[PDB]
């Protein structure tokens, strides 16, 4: 950083915070001040690029002052994840003491740098988000080409995989320490992205969405009472939707809000992203050189009445999943596709049949982002697996609800009571009935609610 | 009474844990694999040990209390120092670094106070002892003088006698402190040691059943050779590409034809954890081979010796 | 002008013929396995040479004085002994045994005037040289003589001490130069040496394409160490009735855990020759590298230098 003499900064309130393309970047206060501005125009002879900042902050900035952060980067009792942030901070803190001895508290940048939709699209290009309300946006943050690399790289790693020219893209998640989740895609150099390096994030943002999401519109409460049912004598379910329909979501929030306490309940994940308020559980995470089914053959293997499978993609999996099925388990998973024989063919082509599948597979559901301008939208749009048929075309699908875009509404489509009939007798048939038209937004509050 | 164990020994197993703590692997996890990938059994036996106390929830520098005799209060309050302030994966590096100093130091002093300063005190003064002793054999030798001279003008003369012994010193001191354009081309690139450390990390990491792509993602942040770091981190690109394993090490001189050939095989075998392990078994016995450290130090200390003999004859 | 090639490379491949002429190949089939392979060029282009040769007639002993640089007269001579009197094989298995014999002596004169040489002199006179030093800070020390002796009985009264030296630098010598009731229990096993080659020779018969029971039945005759055989015979019966191999294998502690899984590999994907050859380089290079040899010296370096001190000290 460079101004013209100590005093005229604090005078005006303005800093000088860096140099790029031929331009000077000023924070200022007061950027109404032609005056102030046309004196630093002529006494730097350099172009300016004007940032406001709150007055107090640039005072703060000047008095203070890349290089206090040059020296605790050779720290890396700081960068470990292993510790907890709250002790990690501690250290920066002290160690910064080494300049000036006192602690400063809250280095903003120290920490900045140490501890719903971002696309990154290139190289200097200005960011654009997905704000809840103002939806595409442009935004002022830019990196150039090195800035941009960085970015990436600590994404990419924070995410656990390693970006390179050898392994230019990268579809991850970063795990927020608030549990929370987000979708990162991810490309090094050009290869791949001509306009440079790029990044996109789509924010979750999470502590799992509940049942009370029938405030969101998304599914109706009849339709979560269906399911309620379904999944308390354990069919089989599977959500399929398109990428960021709201598949995790929507199964996190089926086995969320059931009362779960009672039984044994068993999750197979390549990352967590399942929060559950149950007691009997036990939560299954691929590490190193794991197969997702080395967990599910070894965990079926158990006595897991509920078995969910974060998302099936090694089929190799899928079918130790739809094993468990006819065993009788209660499966539970989530699978990327947009209609019936994208999943079918997708669940096909590492060789279950759709007898096993479709067979002991009992209710799938299609979720979808649906856009009007500035909303958005994640819809339940619509499917009851009745089984198999011999000399066929397989698959027997009854469909309960359709979703209706125009209207936004959810409507019954030759769903009779006789068909969710399939009860092993009277009074488990009247149970589910009364839960049909018998059966607070926290998730502990929500399950705590389902529990009685 | 009980002793501790070799300074090869700790080395290994500080290095071992270290490196698979700062992989983030859980503690216990960590113990019962460098526990399950020793060759002598007190090692095996003590770690399983040492693991047993943290799965009943002790802290590392508390289980390894149970051994004072191999883990001194040193290395336990460094441990513990660690675990109280959130950095146990950067002290257990720097006890890594302890250890394979230590180690180095002590074959190095040793080759043709503990030991090496019972010995290093012994080798400095033994010649110029040899030296006082010959000269002290009577009067009127070469280059004396006669007792009655004044004692100044005695001590004087013999200046270089004096020297010549100081020298003596200075020289078995420096054998004893050393020992224990095209830019590009004057970097200090890989050696054998960093070779060794990497081929043990990822023996360490694949035994324990880490997978190939998250051994290399740690390793290539717990490297200390920058221009290693930058190839691991080409070799790790090329593999999360889709490239074979041994394909990207054979872009890269450091890895021989030998080592590319049978880590070649461990990927076509599932057996890459062991290949591995016997790579890194050989390289830390051909480092600790790596002997030039002790004849050069003999050069100097009978050449000195002699050097100061023939000074006062002539 | 023209030289040899080294006591390694004349090794492995006088070994691997002798190995497959006695296993009942064609002698020009014999040759085209070890040229094909050869690892160095100058080995496969020779040994090519000396197929071309063989296959328009001429004797093995006539093919090879196409390159008396490589092959001496001595060497021929007895390759042509061999073939004039029906003993080819039994002659390329001493000559074999001889080139194991020359590369091994050469590793380990040369091993360590250079530094080895250096190195010997510097260890063999350390300690009596210190020993001398003490002894010569002064008179009346533990053992000695007042000086005004006649000189012959001070030099005999001290022939303890001349004795306690010169003990000292035989043991230094003995080893520098070895190095470089349970009745069962005592007898020599399977050595590295001996894996090495019977890893080497299968390689080597695989890759030539006999089957596995052929060449087991070649090698059961061919081991030298008997023991061995007796394990060779045990693995060959059981695979013979049907076992497979990695499972005989698995029955004795001479193959390690990573042998058996390698091996174990290759029956699964018919590239057992493959797996073989390069267990065998492993083998070999871990041979010529080859502990023990270094710390049983120090154990008699100071353990003789502390004998003579306590020795006139009584």
């Amino acid at each position: 950083i460079k101004l013209v003499p100590k005093e005229v900064a604090e005078k005006h309130l303005v800093v000088p915070v860096n140099r790029a393309g031929p331009s000077l970047i000023v924070a200022m206060c007061d950027p109404s001040n032609i005056f102030a501005v046309d004196d630093l125009k002529f006494l730097t002879g350099y172009n300016i690029e004007t940032v406001v900042a709150s007055e107090v902050s640039i005072r703060e900035a000047i008095e203070r002052y890349k290089g206090p952060s040059l020296e605790d980067i050779v720290g890396d009792v700081g960068d470990d994840i292993e510790v907890t942030k709250e002790e990690t901070e501690n250290i920066d803190e002290m160690a910064k003491a080494a300049d000036d001895a006192p602690v400063v508290k809250l280095v903003n940048l120290i920490l900045m740098d140490a501890i719903s939709d971002i696309h990154v699209e290139p190289y200097e290009k200005d960011f654009r988000v997905r704000f809840r309300i103002d939806g595409v946006m442009y935004e002022v943050m830019r990196p150039p080409m090195k800035l941009r690399n960085a970015i990436t790289s600590r994404l990419k790693i924070m995410a656990s995989l390693d970006i390179s020219e050898r392994r230019l893209p990268q579809d991850g998640r970063i795990k927020i320490k608030m549990g929370g989740g987000k979708e990162m895609d991810f490309r090094v150099s050009v290869c791949p992205t001509l306009f440079g390096e790029k990044v996109v994030m789509r924010l979750l943002d999470k502590s799992n969405l509940q049942l009370d999401m029938t405030k969101l519109g998304f599914d109706a409460q009849p339709l979560a009472w269906f399911k309620e049912a379904i999944d308390r004598p354990y069919g089989m379910v599977l959500v399929t939707g398109p990428t960021g329909s709201g598949k995790t979501t929507t199964l996190y929030s089926a086995l969320s809000s059931l009362n779960g306490l009672d039984t044994n309940i068993c999750t197979a994940e390549d990352p967590v992203e399942f929060n559950f308020a149950g007691i009997n559980q036990v939560q299954m995470h691929d590490d190193i050189g794991l197969n997702f089914a080395a967990a599910l053959r070894s965990f079926l293997r158990q006595d897991p009445d509920i078995i969910m499978i974060g998302e099936i993609r090694d089929f190799e999996t899928a079918e130790i999943g739809v094993k468990a099925a006819l065993t009788g388990h209660l499966v539970l998973s989530t699978l990327h596709t947009n209609d019936a024989p994208g999943t079918v063919s997708r669940l096909l082509n590492m060789g279950i049949e759709p007898f096993l599948v479709t067979a002991s597979l009992n209710l799938i559901l299609a979720q979808r982002l649906a856009r009007r301008l500035c909303p958005a939208c994640k819809k339940p749009a619509e499917c009851r697996d009745c089984n198999d048929r011999g000399y066929r075309g397989r698959v027997a699908i009854y469909e309960v609800m359709p979703f209706w875009d125009g209207l936004k509404e959810l409507v019954i489509n030759g769903a009779s009571a006789a068909e969710l009939k399939q009860e092993a007798i009277r009074l488990g048939m009247s149970s589910l009935r009364m839960s049909g038209l018998r059966k607070a937004t926290t998730l502990e509050e929500v399950v705590g609610n389902t529990a009685p | 009474g009980f002793g501790g164990v070799e300074g090869k020994d700790i080395l290994v197993f500080t290095r071992q844990f270290a490196t698979m703590i700062d992989a983030g692997l859980p503690l216990v996890q960590c113990l019962d694999i460098l526990a399950s990938q020793m060759d002598n059994p007190s090692f095996k036996k003590v770690l399983f040990a040492i693991k047993s106390k943290v799965e009943q929830g002790s802290t590392f520098a508390d289980a390894l209390k149970e051994h004072p005799k191999v883990f001194d209060e040193l290395y336990v309050q460094l441990c513990a120092a660690g675990e109280v302030g959130g950095i146990l994966d950067a002290i257990l590096n720097r006890l890594a670094a302890y250890r394979e100093k230590n180690e180095k130091l002590k074959s190095k002093v040793k080759s043709a106070l503990v030991a090496i300063g019972v010995t290093a005190v012994l080798l400095l003064k033994v010649t110029p002892v040899f030296e006082k002793m010959f000269a002290d054999f009577g009067s009127e030798l070469p280059g004396p003088t006669q007792m009655i001279v004044n004692f100044s003008h005695m001590a004087q003369e013999y200046f270089f006698h004096v020297a010549g012994s100081i020298v003596a010193v200075v020289m078995s001191f420096t054998w004893s402190y050393r020992q224990p354009l095209f830019m590009p081309v004057f970097g200090p690139v890989l050696r054998k040691v960093a070779v060794a450390r990497f081929t043990r990390t990822l023996g360490t990491m694949i035994s324990s059943g880490v997978p190939i792509l998250d051994a290399l993602d740690v390793t290539a942040k717990t490297a200390g050779n920058r221009t290693v770091e930058d190839a691991i981190i080409y070799v790790r690109g090329k593999i999360a590409e889709g490239k074979n394993i041994a394909g990207p090490l054979a872009e890269t001189k450091v890895f021989p034809s030998m080592v590319v050939q049978m880590i070649g095989v461990g990927e076509a075998t599932g057996a890459m954890d062991t290949m591995l392990n016997k790579i890194a078994d050989f390289y830390d016995d051909e480092v600790d081979a790596a002997a030039m450290i002790e004849p050069v130090l003999m050069v100097f200390l009978g050449g000195v010796v002699g050097g100061f003999l023939i000074g006062m004859y002539l």
